RNA sequence: UAUUAUUUAUUUUAAAA
RNA sequence: UUUAAAA
């Protein structure tokens, strides 16, 4: 938790609330996916991949 | 883009019936133009934040005009905006000795919001009507355009008025506000109020530092105290009638007896005198008979001694506590809060925006109708109120030992607590406490005894042969010497 | 260890040794003759190091031949087990490697005649098995020995020798815990003479200083090379 | 992205919160991309294997002057009981020891086969607390299947069967053995070890020569 | 896929050494023009020495430390070249020797010598520490490569401000950005680097080698010093054998060059500092009385 | 408006440098060179594309925008005039000018926009000219703006990339080379932004056009 | 078939008449 | 966990 809110101080809570820009897609999360294309061949990940 | 876009451009409207300026601050129609008052203020000695100031008049009916009228920070300093957060964070203006930390910009506190004299400028007055008693016939609260007729500082207002080749509309006026203060605090040491001293010193600069300087006081100081106790008053009355939920008040709790009993077991066991402690007025009046014939200042240090044994002070909102709680023990007040202060502390711009709303002016703003958030800014503005404290008496204890080995000298001073292996001395000429260690103070500390119950300590001065009984309230004499490879002595 | 006194008042180390005198210095020739052209068991102090020279060859692949000289390879393996604590392999310890080895090959390729050798290559596999401190002079010391075994042609010999300046004292082959503690500086000094084919200063010294730690590291050096020197005489003269 | 948080931990599931006749199926050629497919699948008591093999090959190799081909073989994890690294290329060395002396190597000179076996899922469902003894016999007659799709030449079928850890591959109808894989076990135990594998691997034997004439 | 010198060109720009000239017109001890430009984020640094261009872009982010040094701030760096400098360059080469030579020094110079305050990137011992980063884009190449990174480096380490935090406890918060400016990292002492690049027809000795200069060299020194006559770090490996008579002078005239170039940034910074706070004299909170 | 310079590197045939907002956007192209030999190509010419961010390594992130800046300056040259050759064009992102870990459009746009420059100033044969710009909508008023600021991509619902290709004297859309959408959108919004991104780098050549012409024009007679 | 050869060249004896 | 006033 390092919200600001945990510093009981009203002067610095109204100043974030303020300073505060909107983050729409900051509330939301995704997969880490890993693909593998078997096309039989060896090494590192395919830039297709 | 919080402040005005004038900056130093910002002027007053000459007619608050203007449509232009109606246009832009709708709430102009609500506001008193009192441009016509003949006002001064009086401030140390080359200010540049003026809080307030005061104007008095003779009314046909024999009764004055007096009127406080306090800055209008609110006007500028709206809540929800960074400069209400910046300004709430900061609680107080710390005053250090060489540096000033400020709680507004210095376009509001030196410029818009100060009460420059020959410049139109917004203000909160408190019109109040006293007799020849100086007795509140009637109060009223109103936001104002005024203009100080002049600036004067303590030193040139207490000449204008002892000055006898000037008997203007506006010297006459200070005359009237000296005669009131005089009955105002007459009849509030009778109703049990403290009369406290403290350690007040002020050093000047070009190095830098070169010598400390005790600031002396004059009937002015206690002039412009009276009417800002008694502005603080009215409003404290006026806030709490409006908002009795989350009026931001001040209080003063009563001093246990624990504080006072090992203060009174010196002077029994050592001067042979007590303190009372029945009431605030047995308390204050004991003190007065506490005095010593052959030093004058031992009854200045009784009271300063009695001052750390005080309850501190507490800013609150009137939701948490009964009304008989609200009583102020210092000034025996039965409620008080801070308002003729809103450029240094935010407590009074919370106070404005609450008289704001009891008038009528503007709405009160949900955030100081809020239990929770008056609550938080409440427990914040009181811990960086004792931090403003903390700093000012640390940087002039730390300016003040500069002095002490740039500048040898011996001074007299009175000590105020004995150990074991130590002394704790207090110097008026610095106003501060300074502690010497036995092993300091002596050849031999081997050979020295500590009586707990006398409050003494005996030991073989250096450089001396006879021993020495120090005892609490002595009038020594300290030196101060550099050994580093700052420090005090014993003479 | 613990705290110790790095340089005492009466002239010792935290060791026993003094000012001027070097580590223990013990080396050896032809110590892996059937598994390389040249062999040097490096034992200097606690560092121990196995350089193995397999040259002048033809190169595995066409990719990696000079028409006009030889090529020069470095390996240096640091083992997991040099140290007190078995260190695991780090991303970031992999650079400093690469930097000694390039070091190595720029030393060694100017003072090896790679002119006499051409159309072949050289490889140089070392393996560092305990180190104590002063490891890159050690390296050097045991490429030039090797070198000779190998029966390579070169202009001269190259001494490897660290420094260290403790306050305004210079202390010759600093160990582990003098390098932690006091600025160190690596020299690579040909034969007898005063010139220098190797300079590391990876601390900071004062610029008055360095002029006197390098006359003294120039001349340790040369006591290097006499030990040096004198292993080959006697592994000569007995064989 | 990939990876993801490094300061994020596995989920970790605790022991104490609320508590003869092996299955076979078998199935060639669908992938498209390779020259011989397979998908061995068994599921016995609590631990199911499903598996698949892909042989690309003989891939003519550029400037190679051999005589005869050389065979690759690489396991790969799947999605569920993941083994290290080091032992999947151990196996796998063991498994090129085995069809090296199978597939017909002097009929493909200056070319090479690649295998790939794909451990997909290795289901283990014991009550409560080496394991990749029971999947080599599977792997074996997984990528025999494959090779005899891919039209490669191998002499006589090749199978396995497990023991206990003991895991020996057998030819010419148990004739002789062609791979020896032992962990664990007991000791003195050797002539029940390869009885067992042997009635499993003649199991193995027809079983594949089922599917690969039927489609 | 590499550069062709003719026998000519390099008989030409050898034998002109041998006069005194170089083809840009510099002394033996001169060092090329640098010009330091800052972008808008903080931490942007373009530096332009010649015809010589590379681009510095500080970063940084709460890490775990070095179980060896808890209260220690870690510092990291990537040199990585593109074809962009030159299409002798190839795209990938991470462990190319120009590569990790100027990634080497400049931690040297940076993080061992001390010149980044590592421990007032501390957060919490041993869990939580600031890890700045440090990106080097070779955008031109004409010589000069490690010399040229080090003052990027070094300009954007002092240009770069990290967040803020509050010790609240055992509680520590981040202020973001947009709340409170954020604070500059601590820099002790400024480390410039100097390559010598040696020549032999009685050597010869050229300060800040140009590409063409760069490849008919036959023996390069690189030098690190701060206005503190202290000699950061120094990388001599091979080549002509040089004694420490030649070193010595080598670094007594890096001092006037890296002594010169220490004021500049200094300058340039301060103006830069400026020109993006115009109305700071209205927002100073601590302020003088009377 | 956005500025841009042209030939500012040196040891390269052609280079550029674009910005827009706070996204910069240094590009150089080299070629036609010799290539590698698993780089060329029969009978066309090879490319050769890198993207590198502004902080860090080159992530999977510069890869998907690779094979989309790719995808626009493939059709845009003319590769068969340059046989068994290669093209090395190289973006260098100085500033991203938005929040790399949530947007990627603004470099991409830049990218496109940096690269065509660069290879103007290469000589290399076009077929004919290209704009890229990045396009938004905002989630309280679903208003269409172009070019938008950082702070309006956090407070989007879709974000675009519309990358278009002009021809005679940048009036006629001969194709539209990229359109990248993510978000939330149906089909008229999408119509309503791509006839209203098609105006807009119709003025983007407009004056693209005139930014290289102040500059090829002093240096030819 | 080394006074022979390697083509984006792995040749490492091209000298004499 | 130093009363009050002006800074």
């Amino acid at each position: 938790s390092a919200a600001i809110k945990d510093l009981d101080d009203f002067g610095e809570e109204e100043l974030f609330e303020v300073t505060k820009e909107e983050d729409i897609i900051a509330n939301y999360a995704s997969v880490y996916p890993v693909v593998e294309v078997e096309r039989g061949r060896v090494g590192a990940c395919t830039d297709e991949e | 883009e919080c402040l005005p876009a004038e900056g130093h451009d910002w002027k007053a409207p000459t007619k608050l019936d203007d449509p232009e300026a109606v246009s832009k601050d709708p709430l102009l129609t609500k506001r008193k133009d009192l441009r016509d008052k003949l006002i001064c203020s009086i401030d140390p000695p080359g200010c540049v934040d003026i809080n307030d100031a005061l104007h008095a008049k003779k009314l046909p009916n024999g009764n004055w005009e007096v009127g406080v009228h306090i800055a209008d920070v609110t006007h500028f300093v709206k809540p929800g905006t960074a400069l209400d957060a910046e300004g709430a964070a900061r609680g107080t203006s710390v005053y250090l000795v060489d540096k000033r930390i400020d709680m507004l910009p210095m376009l509001l506190g030196t410029d818009l919001c100060s009460l420059k004299p020959y410049v139109d400028r917004f203000a909160f007055s408190v019109i109040w009507e006293l007799d020849d008693s100086a007795n509140i016939v009637n109060v009223n609260f109103m936001k104002s355009v005024i203009r100080s007729r002049e600036a004067f500082s303590y030193e040139q207002a207490q000449l204008r008025i002892d000055d006898k080749t000037q008997n203007d509309e506006l010297t006459m006026g200070m005359r009237a506000l000296l005669k009131l203060s005089v009955k105002l605090k007459q009849k509030r040491l009778e109703a049990g109020a403290l009369n406290l001293a403290s350690p007040e010193v002020k050093v000047h600069m070009d190095s830098d530092p070169n010598e400390v300087e005790i600031k002396k006081l004059l009937a002015t100081n206690s002039l412009v105290e009276e009417f800002m106790l008694l502005a603080n008053i009215s409003v404290a009355r006026k806030i709490y009638d409006a908002f009795p939920q989350t009026a931001m008040l001040r209080r003063h709790a009563a001093p246990p007896s624990t504080n006072f009993e090992i203060l009174n077991e010196m002077l029994n066991t050592r001067k042979n005198m007590s303190i009372s402690l029945e009431s605030s007025k047995a308390l204050a009046d004991s003190l007065d008979r506490c005095v010593d014939p052959e030093d004058p200042y031992f009854n200045t240090l009784v009271r300063i001694m009695s001052t750390r044994c005080m309850m501190a002070a507490q800013y609150f909102y009137s939701g948490a506590y009964s009304y008989p709680d609200f009583r102020h023990y210092g000034l025996a007040v039965d409620i008080y809060t801070h308002f003729t202060s809103p450029i240094r502390r935010y407590c009074d711009v919370v106070a404005h925006r609450q008289l704001a709303g009891a008038i009528g002016y503007e709405p009160l703003s949900l955030t100081h109708r809020d239990k929770n958030k008056m609550d938080m800014i409440c427990r914040n503005i009181n811990r960086k109120h004792r931090n403003a404290q903390f700093a000012g008496r640390a940087s002039i204890e730390y300016y003040v030992g500069q002095v002490m080995r740039n500048n040898e000298s011996t001074e007299t001073g009175y000590v105020i607590k004995v150990f074991n292996n130590g002394i704790v001395v207090l110097v008026p000429k610095f106003g501060v406490e300074g502690l010497i260690r036995l092993d300091n103070l002596t050849e031999d500390p081997n050979s020295a005894a500590f009586d707990e119950v006398e409050y003494k300590l005996t030991f073989v001065p250096t450089n001396s042969d006879k021993p020495r009984d120090v005892y609490v309230f002595d009038k020594v004499e300290v030196q101060v010497r550099s050994v580093m490879d700052a420090e005090l002595l014993l003479k | 260890m613990s705290r110790l006194e790095i340089y005492s008042p009466e002239g010792l180390r935290l060791d026993g040794r003094r000012w001027n005198e070097l580590r223990r210095f013990e080396s050896s020739i032809n110590t892996h003759p059937h598994a390389a052209d040249g062999s040097s068991y490096m034992e200097q102090g606690n560092n121990k190091i196995i350089t193995l020279v397999k040259g002048p060859k033809e190169p595995r692949l066409k990719s990696q031949m000079d028409t006009s000289k030889a090529l020069l390879n470095v390996s240096v393996n640091i083992t997991k087990f040099s140290k007190f604590e078995r260190s695991k392999s780090s991303h970031k310890n992999e650079r400093r490697v690469l930097e000694i080895q390039t070091s190595l090959v720029r030393m060694f390729e100017k003072n090896v005649m790679l002119n006499i050798y051409p159309r072949t290559v050289i490889d140089i596999e070392i393996h560092v098995l305990e180190q104590d401190g002063g490891i890159m002079g050690s390296l050097i010391n045991g490429i030039t020995l090797a070198l000779i075994d190998a029966g390579i042609s070169m202009f001269d010999y190259i001494s490897g020798i660290s420094v260290g300046l403790y306050d305004t004292t210079p202390l010759l082959d600093t160990n582990s815990l003098e390098e932690n503690a006091m600025s160190t500086v690596t020299l690579g000094v040909v034969g007898k003479s005063e010139k220098l084919s190797l300079l590391l200063v990876e601390d900071k010294i004062p610029l008055d200083r360095l002029e006197n730690v390098l006359a003294i590291g120039i001349a340790g050096a040369h006591r290097v090379r006499d030990l040096m020197d004198e292993e080959l005489r006697k592994h000569a003269q007995k064989r | 992205r990939l990876l993801g948080p490094a300061a994020a931990k596995p989920m970790a599931f605790s022991n104490t919160t609320t508590h003869s006749e092996q299955e076979l199926s078998l199935h060639t050629g669908f992938i498209e991309n390779c020259n011989g497919s397979a998908l061995v699948e068994a599921r016995s008591l609590g631990h199911q294997t499903s598996l698949i093999t892909a042989v690309y090959g003989p891939r003519s190799i550029r400037g190679s002057f051999t005589s005869q081909g050389t065979i690759s073989i690489q396991l790969k994890n799947g999605l569920l009981e993941k083994y290290n690294t080091n032992e999947l290329k151990e196996v796998s060395s063991f498994l090129m020891g085995i069809f090296n002396s199978v597939v017909n190597l002097s009929r493909y000179p200056k070319s090479g086969i690649d295998i790939f076996v794909y451990l997909t899922y290795d289901k283990d469902l014991t009550n409560n607390p080496s394991q990749i003894s029971s999947l080599i016999p599977h792997c074996i007659t997984s990528i025999t299947l494959a090779l005899a799709d891919a039209g490669i030449e191998l002499v006589d079928m090749a199978g396995a069967g497990e023991a206990n850890g003991t895991v020996v591959s057998f030819i010419k109808n148990g004739e002789e053995i062609v791979g020896f894989w032992k962990d664990d076990g007991d000791d003195e135990d050797l002539l029940e070890c390869l009885d067992r594998c042997k009635e499993q691997y003649n199991r193995y034997r027809d079983l594949m020569i089922s599917c690969l004439m039927n489609q | 896929k590499d550069i062709e010198i003719s026998a000519s060109e390099s008989k030409f720009i050898l034998e002109a050494l041998r006069q005194n000239y170089r083809l840009d017109g510099r002394s033996f001890d001169q060092f090329r023009d640098v010009e330091i430009t800052f972008g808008k984020e903080f931490g942007d640094v373009s530096v332009k020495m010649g015809n010589t261009k590379v681009h510095c872009r500080i970063s940084c982010q709460i890490a775990q430390p070095y179980e060896d040094r808890p209260f220690e701030g870690l510092f990291v760096i990537s040199t990585e070249i593109s074809p962009m400098a030159g299409s002798q360059f190839e795209n990938g080469n991470i462990t190319g020797e120009d590569e990790v030579l100027c990634s080497r020094i400049i931690e040297k110079s940076v993080r061992r010598s001390g010149a980044l305050d590592v421990e007032g990137l501390c957060i919490v011992a041993g869990s939580k520490c600031w890890a700045v980063r440090a990106d080097v884009h070779f955008l031109d190449c004409d010589g000069g490569f490690i010399d040229a990174s080090c003052i990027a480096v070094m300009a954007g380490l002092m240009h770069f401000k990290k967040p803020d935090i509050t010790v609240h406890g055992e509680q520590i918060i981040v202020h973001p950005v947009n709340e409170r400016e954020p604070v500059p990292l601590g820099i002790l002492h400024i480390p410039i680097c100097v390559t010598f690049s040696f020549f032999n027809p009685s050597e010869i000795s050229i300060i800040d080698a140009t590409l063409k200069e760069e490849l008919l060299r036959d023996g390069v020194l690189t030098v690190t010093l701060n206005k503190n006559r202290e000699v950061v770090q120094v990388s001599k490996a091979g080549g002509l054998p040089m004694d420490a008579l030649t070193l010595m002078k080598c670094c007594h005239e890096a001092y006037s060059i890296i002594e010169k170039i220490t004021d500049q940034i200094l300058q340039l910074l301060k103006e830069d500092s400026e020109k993006r706070n115009k109305y700071a004299a209205m927002l100073t909170s601590e302020n003088a009385r009377e | 408006s956005v500025q841009a310079e042209i030939g500012i590197l040196d040891h390269v045939d052609g280079s550029s440098e674009f910005v827009s907002q706070d996204t910069k956007v240094i590009c150089s192209v080299t070629g036609p060179i010799e290539p590698k030999a698993r780089q060329e190509l029969p009978t066309q010419l090879a490319l050769e594309i890198i993207v590198r961010p502004a902080k860090g390594v080159a992530t999977t992130r510069e890869k998907v925008l690779e094979d989309k800046l790719r995808a626009v300056l493939t059709p845009l040259i003319t590769r068969h005039c340059y046989p068994r050759q290669l093209c090395q064009i190289t973006c260098q992102i100085l500033e991203s000018g938005e929040d790399e870990a949530e947007f990627s459009l603004r470099e991409l746009s830049c990218c496109i926009n940096a690269a065509f420059l660069a290879l103007v100033d290469a000589g290399i044969a076009l077929n004919s000219m290209c704009a890229s710009i990045p396009i938004a909508i905002i989630k309280d008023t679903s208003d269409i703006i172009v070019d938008p600021t950082a702070e309006q991509l956090k407070i989007s619902l879709s974000v675009h990339t519309l990358a278009l290709e002009f021809v005679n004297g940048g009036k006629v859309v001969k194709n539209v080379l990229l359109l990248d959408s993510n978000g939330d959108f149906n089909e008229d919004q999408l119509f309503s932004l791509l006839e209203l991104g098609e105006q807009k780098c119709q003025e983007l050549v407009t004056n693209i056009r005139r930014i290289i012409q102040d500059n090829i024009s002093p240096r030819l007679v």
